[PDB]
Parts: structure tokens; sequence; C-alpha cells
């Protein structure tokens, strides 16, 4: 209320610039030969969502 | 009046300009007026502050009431 | 992002983004190829094509640019497949 | 492309003016500029007998300025060419920055 | 070492109290206009760098080291007339400092207009005596009428080969008219609306032609320092301040006077020696305005032991501006003192600038609402931060002034502000 | 309903906030420095058929000088009627000024 | 204080208005200080002759000669007029007794100053008085500090002649009424600190410091 | 890292006229450098950045003044920010317009202008077309602590012409430079000092100036408007033709 600082605050335009840098062909076959494998953690985990069955145990039909 | 000519053509009830042409100009105290609005801060217009220092009434252009200094 | 490593660097032609959703802005011959890839592969599962939506940028030169969106049921994720194809 | 955009045959010998809007002389702020617009002159608009406002018959009416801003003439002109309009490209007048210092209103009138 | 002892022959600013004849045959008798030709004919360069060495620091707010700001003077003049604005006029408040050298010895300031005229090679001086001072710049039209007719000053400076003039302006009630980038406008007959400082007044500064604005004690102390020696001039004050400044204890002191005594004392020593006391005794005193109006409090709790030097009272979170020490005790309001310190510098405050004009006007009502508690107890911060928000952004330093006063009272007397708002509340239901 | 002051004089000074708000572009303001010399709208047309009553107007207006009244029942036999002339029948608020300062003094805390 | 004009008989641009004798000098000699150009330095100095020749206030007749004399458009001398407070724009009768506030007066009493002359005057704080002799007025630091409360008067009884600017320093509300009745009175009271014990400016209980005579150091 | 930085055009396609490509003087404005004529001011020196720096009373054909301090960017090496309009750009001189710094500096400008400035917004003229609506909106802080008495100031009659609500008006004195200086004619003023700034001719005095009717263009505020177009339309209905005039030959 009587703390009007604005630029601490702000959400509109306190954000960083968009950095768009190109990849030449070099860059890009760095990439694939640093990439030597692609062991476990470096895959997309599974979201995982199984179905089962319930009637109305969820605090017992009182919510 | 010829601009409440425009948009008023009853002519039988009085036009708005003279609704606030015979209102009483209103005493105050100081050289500058609230006129918040009609009497709720929030039911009115913005605040608009009016200098009084001429002799003559000055009126709020939101509200067409009419301040006088009133010393 | 996974899905960058292994997509053939070809196929994600011109741009990529890496907020407010990912995108690989491609090459409209390399589209339907690239949508063959992120589904039916099974580290990027999208399988549902959420919408199709044309932009029109008429100070460019390929005027308009269909984005694919694509939801992965699997993975829940979203990306978002671009292309740039003018008028005609 | 100007065929096969399915725009009518009478909007496609348009003549239009590819300007650049210049600053709004009220505010002194260049946010505004840069931004190239085709003006498709759409002069013809009447008044609505039965009501006060007004009414245009011309469908070029407002696209013009809105919705439709380039950013470069070479662009502008590059789509009122595909379409087939007559454009007559208005250069934009832009203003010198002549040097200029705060010490010059202090300057001294010899004698 | 142990300073503020100076001895009647070591005061600088003899009559100040009116008691001899100011004019001539009176100031010849006190070595006023002793042997300027000398010193004139010693050369500008020896002189700014007798000025240099005796380490004069500024006697007004600027506290800037004199003789180096002489050297910022162009040497080879290019056609503009190189001026020299004496700045008589000080409206600070709490400051007749130099009240006690326009009249009572003028002959110490014209003498000094000369020798600082030379010093800067200059050509004419402008003393800019405050518009008030009306009986003072009479005296001082009459000593400038004299030292006309005694050849001091005028088409030969005091004999010698130096076209000088003095010509005295006289503003009418601006502090904000006497800054040095506004004096040059007051004068140039514009209204007293300092300008940027990017062009400095040694640059362009009264009528585009450079200048130096000289307060009248560092101009008029210039004669003495260079007649007696730099060396004797620099041995009073500690190492970097140096000399002897006129001070003014101004209020709530059982014998408020003016007087000129050796820099870097012990404020509580001034006090209790020349003044006399701080009214009620010293454990009465509540608040000390040290440097003019332009400079925070002192809590009485540092101002046991602190210094009345530049460099000390900077290190104290305050100031040492002209040196007019403002006192007050126990028994004043000293939130309502700031807030006509604050309605002071929304008064006199040219407008100029938009962090000053009105944040000025805003500090003003802030105070008049916090000396009746009519606030809340995060505003204290607010006036904090409006404070901070007016002071480096205005065009001069009276933004400073103006928001020095307020951050020294919330600083030091915030128990004081928050006891008045809870007061308030409680007064409420 | 365009609301008045408690002294007459409408309380619609001519900004064309509700006109720029407006979605549907249904308000179509005109403005003259009347004699009296405070701005006044000459033609404060509402086209209530082109207007899709989302109380963006009320909302906009800075001194509430339009307002939403909870008539709602004001079906016509013919559109040209629809369209609210020119402050004359948005002026017929007044009518409905004694409901519209009671919703306005109950909703003003929100 | 309105920072415009207002017509009235006694002040329009219409009226003719010229500096007068024993004047046309004193402006002939303030416009020699400063160089033939840059004459607009002179506006200070003329303003406040010509405020002194007209018994205390500057009628727009008398800016618009200012400027004429001066040579530059008649709204720098209006700017002038109005920014500094010494300049009066409307009548403030013969005396207009100035009365310092800052606090350095403050705290010693000057607003007891201010009310004990406002109440024996018999004006609300800067109307002029029914006699049109007397007029209050707040000025900020006037200088006279370490002389605590202080008031100056400005005489304007004779014009550019008698004009007085005295300090009456180091006073009370009995000392303020008893100068404002010898002033109505006619004479002139002896300005300076109105509070003997102490010379101009001094410790009250005779200076501490300045005791030996004056004489030429060891230079 | 092979980036694409943005071009950076001068902020309006403004062209910088060096009066020798010798005395090129090149500054830094938020670490770009940019090589700007001798004496050009740091807000110059930015507009050649593309950077545009928010300025109430500093127009490029009328004179220099700090009358506000708007701009406040913070140069490398000085202790307070430099008003941007009159700093003369030194070689190697480092701006920088978006620091924290100067961003407080604007936020606290922008309070104190909107401080006694009336909420004449709906019913000022130029409500749209606003530097001050849209420096606020775009600079200023969101929010205003200032709850207290503004100042309010009467209407100047200043003619058939320009319509004047002084109390709306934020005394950057440009009208009153744009009188003396352009339009020549030397008729308005700053009356008075402090916040009591008044601007206008101190006797009613219609402006009888020709060229005096751009003083609304020149004006960063509602208060000089023109009377003619008194209310009658708004700063976004109005369509803009880029058209010439016929009146005087002059084109
Ligand atoms: C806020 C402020 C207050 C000032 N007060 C005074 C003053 O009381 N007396 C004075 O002679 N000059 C005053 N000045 C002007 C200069 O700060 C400085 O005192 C003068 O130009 C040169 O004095 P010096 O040579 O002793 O440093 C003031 C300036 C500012 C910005
Ligand atoms: S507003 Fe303050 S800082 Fe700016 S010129 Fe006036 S007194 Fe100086
Ligand atoms: S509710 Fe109001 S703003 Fe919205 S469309 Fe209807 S008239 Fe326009
Ligand atoms: S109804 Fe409200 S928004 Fe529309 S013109 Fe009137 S005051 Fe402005
Ligand atoms: S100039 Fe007018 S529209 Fe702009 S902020 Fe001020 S009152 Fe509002
Ligand atoms: S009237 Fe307009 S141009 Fe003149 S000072 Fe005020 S805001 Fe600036
Ligand atoms: S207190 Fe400042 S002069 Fe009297
Ligand atoms: S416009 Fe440059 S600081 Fe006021
Ligand atoms: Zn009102």
């Amino acid at each position: 209320v009587y703390n009007i600082v604005y630029h601490g605050r702000d959400q509109r335009r306190n954000r960083p610039p968009i950095r768009r840098y190109v990849l030449t062909k070099d860059n890009v076959v760095q990439m694939m030969n640093e990439k030597k494998s692609f062991d476990v953690s470096d895959f997309p985990k599974v979201y995982l969502t199984t179905v089962e069955e319930d009637l109305d145990t969820r605090g017992g039909g009182y919510e | 009046g010829n601009h409440t000519a425009k948009w008023m053509q009853d002519r039988s009830k009085k036009s708005p300009m003279e609704l606030i042409s015979e209102v009483p100009p209103i005493k105050v105290d100081g050289r500058i007026v609230a006129c918040e609005g009609d009497t709720n801060p929030a039911l009115g217009h913005p605040i608009e502050f009016i200098c009084l220092d001429l002799n003559e009434p000055a009126i709020c252009k939101y509200c067409g009431l009419r301040y006088v200094q009133d010393h | 992002k996974y899905s960058w490593e292994t997509l053939p660097k070809k196929w994600v032609k011109k741009m990529e983004r890496s907020e407010h959703g990912n995108r690989f802005d491609t090459n409209t011959d390399y589209l339907f190829q690239l949508l063959c890839f992120l589904k039916l592969h099974t580290y990027t599962r999208v399988q549902v094509l959420i919408d199709i939506c044309g932009v029109d940028y008429p100070s460019r030169k390929r005027r308009f640019e269909v984005v694919y969106n694509l939801l992965s049921t699997r993975y829940n994720s979203r990306i978002r497949v671009q292309t740039s194809a003018d008028e005609v | 492309i100007g065929k096969v955009s399915g725009i009518p045959e009478e909007h496609l010998s348009r003549k239009v003016i590819i300007y650049s809007p210049a600053r709004t002389a009220t505010q002194s702020g260049s946010g505004k500029l840069g931004k190239w617009k085709i003006n498709f002159v759409s002069t013809l608009k009447w008044e609505n007998p039965l009501m006060g406002w007004t009414s245009t018959g011309d469908p070029y009416a407002n696209v013009g300025d809105s919705a439709l801003a380039f950013d470069s003439e070479e662009a502008a002109k590059s789509f009122a060419e595909r379409h087939g309009w007559d454009y007559k490209v208005k250069k934009p007048n832009t203003p010198l920055l002549k040097v200029k210092s705060y010490s010059d209103n202090f300057k001294w009138k010899g004698n | 070492t142990h300073f503020g002892g100076l001895k009647d022959e070591d005061r600088i600013f003899t009559n100040l109290y009116g008691l001899h004849d100011p004019f001539l045959k009176g100031a010849m008798k006190r070595g006023d206009w002793h042997r300027t030709k000398d010193l004139v004919l010693k050369g500008t360069d020896w002189i700014v760098n007798e000025m240099k060495k005796s380490g004069l620091r500024g006697r007004g707010g600027a506290g800037f080291p004199s003789g180096l700001k002489w050297s910022f003077m162009p040497k080879v003049s290019d056609g503009r007339p190189s001026y020299l604005v004496v700045n008589a006029d000080e409206s600070e408040p709490g400051t007749c400092k130099d009240r006690e050298i326009m009249r009572h010895d003028p002959h110490k300031l014209l003498e000094g207009c000369l020798i600082a005229g030379v010093g800067m090679r200059a050509s004419a001086a402008y003393i800019y005596i405050r518009g008030e001072y009306v009986n003072e710049r009479l005296n001082l039209e009459k000593a400038r009428r004299e030292a006309y007719a005694a050849g001091l000053l005028g088409k030969n400076a005091c004999g010698s080969g130096y076209d000088f003039e003095v010509y005295i302006h006289f503003g009418a009630g601006a502090y904000i008219c006497g800054e040095e980038t506004a004096l040059l406008e007051s004068l140039e007959g514009k209204q007293g609306k300092p300008r940027l400082k990017p062009p400095f007044p040694a640059n362009a500064g009264l009528y585009g032609c450079p200048t130096t604005v000289t307060n009248v004690e560092t101009v008029a102390v210039s004669p003495t320092i260079l007649r007696r020696g730099p060396e004797w001039f620099s041995s009073f004050g500690r190492k970097n301040n140096a000399g002897t400044k006129l001070f003014c204890i101004s209020g709530h002191v059982n014998k408020p006077c003016t007087v000129e005594e050796e820099m870097s004392i012990p404020l509580k020593e001034l006090i209790e020696r020349h003044c006399g006391g701080v009214r009620g005794g010293w454990d009465n005193l509540l608040a000390i305005i040290p440097g003019g109006s332009s400079v925070p409090l002192i809590p009485k709790n540092i101002c046991e032991d602190v210094l009345m030097d530049f460099d000390a009272l900077k290190a104290v979170q305050s100031g040492l501006g002209t040196a007019a020490v403002i006192v007050m005790d126990k028994s004043t309001d000293v939130v309502d003192a700031i807030a006509r310190l604050s309605y002071f510098y929304k008064h006199e405050s040219c407008g100029q600038c938009t962090p000053c004009r009105e944040g000025t006007g805003w500090l003003w009502m802030i105070m008049e609402r916090m000396k009746v508690g009519n606030a809340k107890l995060e505003e204290i911060d607010m006036l904090q931060e409006v404070t901070k928000q007016i002071e480096g952004h205005t065009i001069c330093a009276l933004g400073d002034a103006a928001a020095w006063p307020v951050q020294g009272l919330i600083r030091h007397f915030r128990p004081e502000l928050e006891r008045r708002i809870r007061e308030r509340a409680e007064r409420e239901l | 309903a365009l609301r008045r002051y408690p002294t007459g004089e409408e309380r619609c000074i001519a900004c064309k906030l509700c006109e720029a708000v407006c979605p549907a572009q249904a308000i179509t303001i005109e403005a003259e420095e009347r004699e009296d010399g405070s701005r006044r709208t000459t033609r404060y047309d509402i086209d209530m058929t082109k207007c899709i009553y989302c109380g963006f107007c009320q909302e906009a207006c800075p001194v509430d000088a339009i307002v939403e009244g909870p008539n709602f029942e004001f079906a016509t036999e013919t559109h040209e009627e629809l369209l609210y002339d020119k402050e004359k029948l948005l002026e017929n608020g007044d009518r409905w000024e004694t409901e519209i300062a009671e919703n306005l003094r109950s909703e003003s805390l929100y | 204080a309105l920072n415009y004009h207002l017509d009235s008989p006694d002040n329009k641009p219409d009226l003719p208005w010229e500096f007068s004798e024993a004047n046309q000098s004193k402006v002939k000699e303030i416009l020699s200080y400063y160089p033939s150009n840059y004459k607009q330095s002179a506006v200070i100095p003329l303003l406040d002759l010509a405020q002194q020749q007209n018994g205390g206030w500057l009628p727009v007749s008398a800016m618009n000669a200012v400027a004429k004399v001066i040579e530059v458009a008649p709204i720098r001398v209006y700017e002038v007029a109005t920014f500094y407070s010494m300049f009066n724009r409307a009548k403030v009768g013969k005396y207009h007794l100035l009365v310092c506030g800052t606090t350095p007066c403050m705290i010693r009493g000057s607003r007891d100053i201010e009310s004990a002359l406002l109440d024996h005057l018999g004006v609300k704080r800067g109307e002029v008085t029914k006699d049109g002799l007397f007029s209050v007025g707040e000025m900020e630091c006037m200088g006279c500090c370490v002389n605590a409360p202080m008031i100056t008067v400005a005489d304007y009884s004779n014009g550019s002649e008698g004009y007085t600017y005295n300090y009456f320093e180091d006073v009370t509300p009995e000392k303020v009424v008893e100068i404002v009745e010898k002033l109505r009175k006619g004479e002139k009271p002896p300005h300076g600190t109105q509070n003997p014990k102490r010379i101009k400016c001094g410790p009250e209980g005779g200076n501490k410091t300045l005791l030996g005579e004056p004489k030429p150091p060891q230079f | 890292p092979t980036q694409i930085l943005p071009p950076r055009n001068p902020v309006g396609g403004a062209r910088v006229h060096f009066s020798n490509p010798e005395d090129a003087i090149e500054v830094f404005v938020d670490g770009y450098a940019v090589k700007v004529p001798k004496g050009f001011t740091v807000l110059q020196a930015c507009e050649v950045a593309g950077v545009d720096i928010p300025r109430f009373c500093y127009h490029s054909r009328l004179s220099i003044a700090g009358n506000c301090r708007m701009c406040l960017v913070e140069v490398e090496k000085s202790p307070k920010p430099v008003a941007s309009c009159a700093m003369p750009a030194l070689p190697g001189m480092k701006i920088k317009t978006d620091t924290p710094i100067a961003k407080k500096a604007r936020e606290g400008v922008m309070e104190f202008l909107l401080m006694n400035h009336p909420l004449d917004c709906p019913i000022c003229d130029q409500g749209g077309e606003c530097d001050l609506q849209d420096q606020s909106m775009a600079f200023g802080s969101d929010r205003g602590r200032f709850t207290e008495m503004k100042r309010s100031v009467v209407d100047k009659n200043l003619g058939p012409l320009v319509k004047t609500v002084m109390t709306r008006c934020i005394q950057c004195t440009r009208c009153v430079r744009f009188a003396s200086e352009v339009a020549g004619v030397q008729d308005l003023g700053i009356l008075g000092r402090g916040s009591g700034e008044e601007i206008g001719t101190y006797v009613e005095k219609l402006m009888t100036s020709e060229l005096s009717g751009n003083v609304i263009d020149i004006c960063p505020v509602g208060a000089l408007t023109s009377k003619p177009f008194a209310f009658k339309a708004r700063n976004w209905e109005l369509k803009a033709t880029e058209t010439i005039d016929v009146s005087d030959a002059v084109g």
C-alpha cells in the first residue's frame, strides 16, 4: 500500500529477453558426438495412471 | 439551450444545463474544494480539486456544481 | 529436452523454443515426416493432435504458419510443431 | 495470388497508399512508428439516416488501419503487389537528430 | 590534537559585532586593504596556489575546496569576460554569518572580491546581496563607493594594473536564488531557477561567461589567508578540514550568538563555551542541526563528541553546511520544527524540477500530519522513500536540502514519530 | 440507463471510455462543449440489439454515468425502437434511479 | 498572491506609470552597472525601485514600465515579479511588518510574535488594516537567526526616500506591539536588536571573543 | 554463441546528422555501443540506440530543460541519475536506461507528476493521446501513495484556440519555451514558484500570435488543448490520413 515500487513487483515487463541464437552444422554435430549414450534418466518419465475401483470410500461419502 | 437541443427533443422537462445552472454555488472555507460527487466518494466522479482564487464561481467540470471562496 | 536429441536435426529445421510450450518450427516438407516422429515412438508418444492453428503473418514471406499442437497423453507433455506455408 | 485470394474483382483494381503512419504529433513518443500500413483510401462513408452514426459501403474500410500492419516497406509492397493493388508508397518523413546541448541556452551575446 | 581555542588575534573577522567602524578609516586599522597591490602583483597562479595550500574549503553549504574551485576558471580569455559572483545571499535557516560580513567589516568582503578576482582571472565581481539585507547592502554600497573613491576598485585594482570593478546586485527574498547555478540566472535577470550542472559556471555561467560563485565568508577570508600565512590558516582544524569557520548558534541556547571559532571544534565545546549552553543544561538537549537547515539532525547522543568540521559531521550521517548550528532542547516539538523546515523548503523551492517542486509540498503535508500524528506507522517508511525519491533526482541540491532534514528526523527520532502515531491511534477508539 | 447527478446535470461527461470498452461497439458518442462550458455528449446512442449486456460500460465509466438498470423487460415490437436514442431514452434511467441508486449503493462495496 | 492579474482601478495596464524624478537617476545608475545588452539583469533592482516608488506594491503598469525601461517582453518582468517574494503585487499598506517564521524563529516564539502582532493589528494574516497602515506577512529565514525572534518592517510611507527595511530582532510580543504603536505614531523605532545587554549578533552577556583592540596581525 | 541480436535502429528512423564523420562520440547504451556526433545529449545518444527514454519537457525542436526528471538514466560513474535530456554524451560514457536505479527514478518522478495532478483524464480532451497517461501506464508505478489535497489552478483565458486547464498542466515549461523561441511572441510565462507555479500570461492576454496553436501538440498534458476541438472526439476514434495543407503556399 505504502510501498509502490513497481519494477520489483512487475510481471508484464520483468522477464528475461528472448535469446534466439542460431545453431550451425558444427554445433549440432558436436552435440550428436557429445551425446555418447542415452542412459536411463535421460528419458522422459511416464505419467503413470492406473484405474482402481472405489465406491464411496473417500471420506465415507461425505466431503 | 442549443447543444441540449440536439439530444433532447422533449423540451418540457428542464434541460440539464438549467438544472445545474439553477443550483446555488456552495460556500467553502479554503482555496481548494473536493466535489467528490454527490456525497459518497465512491458513487460520485473522480475527486476534482477546484481553485477558488477567482471571484466568480469556479464550476466543477464533471458535476457542474459551483464553488465560491466564502472568505 | 529428449525429443530434440533423437529427432533428426534436419527435421527441426528453422526454429526451436523453450518456454510457453515448446515448439519445433519445422519445414513444410519434413512436417508429416516430423509428425510421424513424436508419434509411434516409444519415448515420445503424442498420439493426440489437439489443434491445428493457422496463424497469418502478413509481413512475412511465408505468410501463414500452420501451428500443429500435439499432446502426449503418455508422457504428459505438449509439443507444438509449426510450419510456414504461403497462400499457394 | 490476387485471384486465388477470393477477393472480388472490383476490389483488386483498388488504388492503395503504402505509407508509414507518422508519429501522433500530440504525444512525443515513438512506439507506433515503423509499422508500414497499406491505406485503402476507402473515403465513401455516408450517414445512415435513421440514427446519427456513419455507415461505410467499402469492405476495406477499416482493415487498412486495423490488423493489417506490416513491418517493412518491402513486405508491404510485396503484399500490395501480390494481390494486384496499385500501390503508391508514400515514404515516411523522419526527424533529423540535430546536435543540441544544454549550454546553448546560456550563450553569451558579445559586446 | 584538541581544537576549539581561537585567540582574539587569530579571528579573521574582527569587528564582527560592529563595535568599530566598518568602512575605511576603521578598516585599514584592522589590516584591510593593507598591501593588496603586492598581492595582485604576486599574480593569479600564486594566489590560487596559496589558497589551495591553505586548504580553505567552501564556507557555503557545498564545502568544496576553494582555490581548487578558482583553478577551474579559464586561463586564456576567449573573449568572454570571466566574472566573479559573490554569494552574499544566504537565506539558509540559521545562517547569519554572511549578515556579519556584508555589514560590520564589509571592506574585507570587497578586498576579497578583488583578490579572488585577480585570483581567478576575473573582470568584475557581482556581490549578490540577499534581497532582504537592505541595510547590509546599503553599508556595502557605502564601502564600495569608498573603495572606488580610494582607487582600490575600478580601472586599477588598488593602484595596480588590474581592471576590476565590484557591482552590487541584490535579489528579492528567494533561498533558491542563492544556489550557485541559480545566482547566475537570478542575476542574469531571469527567474532564480537553477540550471543543470553539465554547463558548469566555470565553463559557461553568468551571461554564459565563465564565473565561480563564492560565499562571502570564503571570499572574505581569502584576503587574510593570503596576507597572513596559508600555513597559519591550515594550522587550524583537522587535517583535511582546515580554517576558522564563522558559526551561528541559532536557537534554544541561553545565549544565541554568531562567533568565529576554529573548525574541528567539538560541538559541545562550542556550545558550552561561547554561546553559553543548551537552555536548561546539556542534559536538556534534544537535537541539533549542525550545519544550516540543509543537514540532518544530531540526536544529542552523537552530539557530545562530534567536531564542527566538514569531514566528521559528514561521517556522523549529517553535514556541516553554513555551520549555522541550530540547537533544540527537550522542550521543543522536534517534529514540528522539522515540519516547519520542510514548509520552508516547500516555500523556497523555485519549482523548476518535478522531484522537488511536488515532493516538497508532499514532504510538508506528511510532516504536518506526523506532527499531529495523523499518519500510519508505515508512512515513516514512505517518508523515507519519498525523501530518497527527491534526493538524487532534483536539478540542484535544494532537493537534497529538503530531503535531508526529514531523512535525519526519521533516522534519529523515529521513536518519537512512531510514538505520536501510536498516541493518535489510542486517542481514537 | 444513463445516470444523472442528484442535482440534474447528466453524469455522462463524454470521455468515450464505454464507447472504447464496448466489445460490440454498441455505444456511439459525439461530444460538444455545451454553452455552460462543461463537456457533454450531443449523441449517446447505445444500440441494444448490437449490445452484449456484459456490464463493461458500467465498469469503464469513471463517474458511473452509464449503468445497467435491472429492467430486462423492454422487448420492443420494432427494431428501430430497440436502438436506444442519443441520451433521451437512456435518460429514462431517472425513473429507474430509485432502484439503480439502491443497487449502486449496495454494490459499490465491491 | 495569485500568480495572475485581476484588474482594478488602482491596478491595471491602462494606468500610465513611469519612474518619477529622483528615481530616473537611480534607474540610469542601476542600468549602468550591468552591460549595455543583458540589461535584463537590472530587473530585480528596477522592480524593487518601482515597489519603493509606488508605496510598497507593484502594479501591472509598473511592471510594464520596468519592461519598457529594460527592453524585454513584459511577461519576463511579470515572471520575476511573481517569483521573488519581496515583490508585493497587491498593496500591503504602509509598513508590511514581515515576521520571520522559520524554525530558528519558530522554536524561539515567533509564532507567538505573529499571533500577538495579528491580534493587536486585527488582520487575518496578510490583509491590510482598515487604517491602510499596517500588514503582516510571514517570511522565511531573514538571516537574523542568532537574534532569535525577529520582525522586519518595510517602511513604505515616503517611498524610495524613507524606504527603510529595518530589522527588529530579539523581539517579544510586548516589544512587537510597542514597535507597531511607535510606527503608527509616525516615528521610526530604532532597528537592530530590540534586546539590550547584547551587541548586534552578540552572546547576550557581552561578547566573549572580540575584545582586544583590532590591529594588523603579523603578515 | 551465434546469437541474433535485434537491429537496434534509431528510435523513429531518426536520421542522425554527423557534422563530420570524425567527431563521432561512442557511448554505451545498455552495453550496446552507438556512435553519436559530438554534442549529443544522452537522450539523443539513446534515441540513436533505439532506447526510447520517457521525456516530458524535452522537445527536439525546443530548448533543453530540467523542469522535470522523467528521463533520469543512470550513467556508469555518476553519483546520481543524470537527466538524459541535458547531459552531453561523453566518449566512453556507459548509459544504463533500465537499471533498477533508472526505473526507480522514473517511478519516483511519475508519482510526483501524478501527485498534485487532478483526476481530469476522463474530462481531459487529450485523454487517450497523453504523454503523462502513457508514461504512467508504461514506466510510472501502478499505485499512488499521495492521499491529500492536490493543488488546483484556475483556468487562464488564452484565446479562442487554446482551451486552458492549468490544474492538469505539470509545469514542465515546454509551452513557455515554445512561445518564447519558435512562436517568438513571448506572452506565456511560468508565474510564481513552488507548487504554486502557474503557466500563462500574467495579464489576460489572448495568444495574439499565430503558430501558437501548436502549443497543444507541444503540450505533453491535456492542460493546453484545442478549444475548437473542444471535446468533439477522442484520440482513438479519429481515423488519420497523412494529407497536406492548402491554406498557405508553404504546403
Ligand atoms: C541547497 C543549497 C543551499 C545553499 N545555501 C547557500 C547559502 O546559505 N549561502 C551561500 O552563500 N551559498 C549557498 N548555496 C550556494 C552554493 O552551495 C555555495 O554555497 C556557493 O555557491 C559557494 O560557496 P563556497 O565557495 O563557500 O563553497 C547553496 C546551494 C544549494 C544547492
Ligand atoms: S525544483 Fe528544487 S532542485 Fe529544481 S530548480 Fe527548483 S529548487 Fe532547485
Ligand atoms: S454491456 Fe455496455 S460495453 Fe458491453 S456491449 Fe453492451 S453497451 Fe457495450
Ligand atoms: S457513460 Fe461513462 S464512459 Fe461513457 S462517456 Fe459517459 S462517463 Fe464516459
Ligand atoms: S493530461 Fe489529462 S489525460 Fe493525461 S494524465 Fe493528465 S488529466 Fe489524465
Ligand atoms: S501548459 Fe502544457 S506545455 Fe506548458 S508547462 Fe504545462 S504541461 Fe508543459
Ligand atoms: S529564524 Fe531564520 S531568520 Fe529569523
Ligand atoms: S525531459 Fe529530459 S529530464 Fe525532463
Ligand atoms: Zn463535481
